[PDB]
């Protein structure tokens, strides 16, 4: 009775699972067992697992459209619950262990899920009894609180429901399998990975880089290799586990290298077997990556340019060698099926070489909108400047950019305050109206202060401590360091 | 701990008042240790102290707290 995708339809299930027909029995995850042993799981068992979740979930009646929390770290379970939720047209919502309680409460209050899903082990608690709640692991699929019984109205899944919605106010990024095969089908074109790959990805399953990559990975008939945070977080073990799993590329924020350079290079310079790196999110220093260049020759190393909104846009492999004079590196040229327009505050196309003018993107892979918010959805998603007449749509991104003499795209910041910490969006002024309203504090400052770039709260008032706690917003949006001061100097 | 160990830990705790003590128990974390920062850290007293953490040792409970921090340096240097 559950509704299934059709074989035929844009979905995360078909489309990831393709190899699971076509090479069974070559590896989609490798994953080191606690005695540092590798182990490899085959298309063929990540589908049988995903049709097991899949057989349990169904049992619960929810009805396409129906959200579904699953709070984890990148494992192999983990991408088959939510494959088994793309299979029934449940949009998953994805939160880590490492998520907030007050952050946590926040999603489920926007979203309003029926159901939260965690591993066997979680350790999440007290999640509101209006949510039902279930665990996954080796058993299967158990249920503690059963999803509120309902009518199931919808009869077939299309390739315009959503896949997921990645999360002051959270906003939910709304993605549809279609938007979601669309940028795959067309990096795939780019042959950028083989099926011979083996994709180590950093990024927790919370952020769209872990859905960009779980979803690179399978789609190409790859392997992807998680790295966990016990691995990630300590230089040796990383590269420890880089090394034992035969990782053959590696993806990741700038930032997952800046330890690694600082403290183990001579060890990063023994990857022989890393054939491409890829990052996004912020800008890498252009030191920091003639350094890794220098240590990995033989590595192709790419600068993805993107929003959570459209998922990814354009890159460039960054030349080789990175010349001296290079005072910025380009974002290249938008994928096979993208279009750039860059414009002017009119709206006008900007024609010259080197001035900068705001990026419109025409994208298959758009965001449907903001969850529940469709005044900031008109505000990014417009009326196409140089087309209005049509009814077609643009995303308006909030970055400049820049042509080059042949064309490739330069990033030039951006018109409003946004800065990146760790490639994460964040508004200073969302952190400075927050600490504004800690008792005690009238007026506050939020600003990235020169290793990688911290966050600084400066504030006219006290405990630094406390004030942190009020703060722990999301986690990368919490001030480094929150310092009192006499005046706000202007 | 030994004077050193304190003024090391100090550096990568910016919540932590000039004015406060360190406790043995005190959570990290929570007066700003962040996973770039607790590298530096480990460089930190490696560097001072010729100490070699073992790649078992590397983990987040052997970096929790002071205490636990001391101890994991102690066992390294034996
Ligand atoms: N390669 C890049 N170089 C510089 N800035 C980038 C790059 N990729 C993304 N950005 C910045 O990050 C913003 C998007 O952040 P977010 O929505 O979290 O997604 P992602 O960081 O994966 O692209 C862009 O609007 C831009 O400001
Ligand atoms: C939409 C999207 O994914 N944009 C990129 C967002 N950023 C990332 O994927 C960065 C992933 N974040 C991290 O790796 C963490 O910020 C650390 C670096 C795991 C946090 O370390 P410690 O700081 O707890």
């Amino acid at each position: 009775r559950a509704a299934r995708a059709r074989e035929s339809v844009d979905n995360l299930y078909w489309f990831m699972l393709a190899a699971a027909n076509s090479a069974p029995d070559t590896p989609a995850f490798v994953t080191r067992d606690g005695e540092g042993g590798v182990r490899t799981l085959s298309y063929r068992e990540l589908r049988t697992r995903v049709d097991d979740f899949a057989a349990a979930l169904a049992e619960l009646g929810l009805d396409v459209d129906d959200r579904v929390v699953l709070e984890a770290n990148v494992t192999p379970d983990a991408v088959a619950m939510l494959l088994a939720c793309s299979l029934l047209g449940l949009p998953f919502i994805p939160v880590s262990p490492e998520t907030p309680s007050g952050r946590l409460r926040s999603i489920l209050d926007t979203a309003e899920p029926a159901l939260f899903a965690q591993a066997e082990d979680g350790g999440r608690a007290d999640v509101p009894a209006t949510v039902g709640t279930a665990r996954f692991g080796a058993g299967g699929l158990r249920v503690e609180r059963a999803p509120r019984a309902r009518v199931r109205h919808r009869r077939e899944i299309v390739g315009t429901d959503t896949a997921y919605i990645i999360f002051g106010r959270p906003k939910g990024v709304v993605m549809s399998h279609r938007s979601v095969v669309s940028l795959y089908r067309a990096i795939l074109e780019q042959g950028l990975i083989t099926p011979e790959d083996r994709i180590a990805t950093t990024s927790p399953l919370q952020f769209c880089f872990a859905l960009f990559d779980i979803g690179l990975a399978l789609g190409t008939g790859a392997a992807l290799v998680p790295v966990p945070r016990e691995e990630l977080n300590w230089p040796r073990r990383f590269l420890a586990f880089l090394g034992d799993t035969g990782a053959t590329q590696v993806h990741g924020v700038p930032s997952i290298w800046r330890p690694v350079l600082r403290h183990e290079p001579e060890l990063l310079a023994g990857l022989d077997r890393v054939r491409g790196i890829l990052f996004t999110g912020e800008d890498f220093p252009l030191p920091e990556l003639r350094h890794l260049q220098g240590l990995l020759p033989h590595a192709r190393i790419v600068n993805g340019y993107g929003a959570t909104e459209s998922m990814a846009c354009s890159f460039t492999e960054v030349p080789r060698p990175i010349p001296s004079d290079l005072e910025r590196l380009s974002i290249g040229f938008p994928l096979p099926g993208f279009d750039v327009s860059l414009l002017d505050e009119h709206g006008r196309p900007v024609e010259e070489i080197g001035v900068a003018g705001q990026i419109h993107l025409r994208a298959p892979s758009m965001f449907s909108g903001y969850w529940d918010d469709p005044e900031a959805t008109a505000r990014v998603l417009v009326s196409d400047p140089l087309d209005p007449r049509s009814g077609r749509t643009v995303l308006r991104s909030g970055d400049l950019a820049y042509r080059g003499e042949d064309g490739e795209l330069y990033f030039a910041g951006r018109v409003d305050a946004q800065v990146q910490i760790r490639g994460n969006r964040v508004e200073p002024g969302e952190v400075e109206r927050r600490l504004l309203e800690f008792p005690g504090i009238s007026a506050a400052v939020a600003l990235l202060v020169p290793n990688d770039p911290v966050l600084h709260a400066f504030v006219v008032v006290f405990d630094k401590a406390k004030a942190r706690a009020f703060c722990a917003l999301p986690g990368y949006m919490i001030p480094a360091n929150i310092v009192a001061v006499d005046d706000i100097p202007l | 701990w030994d004077d050193q160990f304190e003024a090391i830990v100090r550096r990568y705790v910016p919540f932590l008042g000039p004015d406060e003590r360190l406790g043995g128990g005190s959570e990290l974390r929570d007066l700003g240790l962040d996973s770039m920062g607790t590298v530096e850290l480990l460089a930190a007293l490696e560097q001072a102290y010729g100490a070699r953490f073992v790649d078992d040792a590397l983990n987040m409970e052997n970096f929790a707290t002071p205490d636990a921090l001391w101890a994991t340096l102690s066992r390294m240097i034996t």
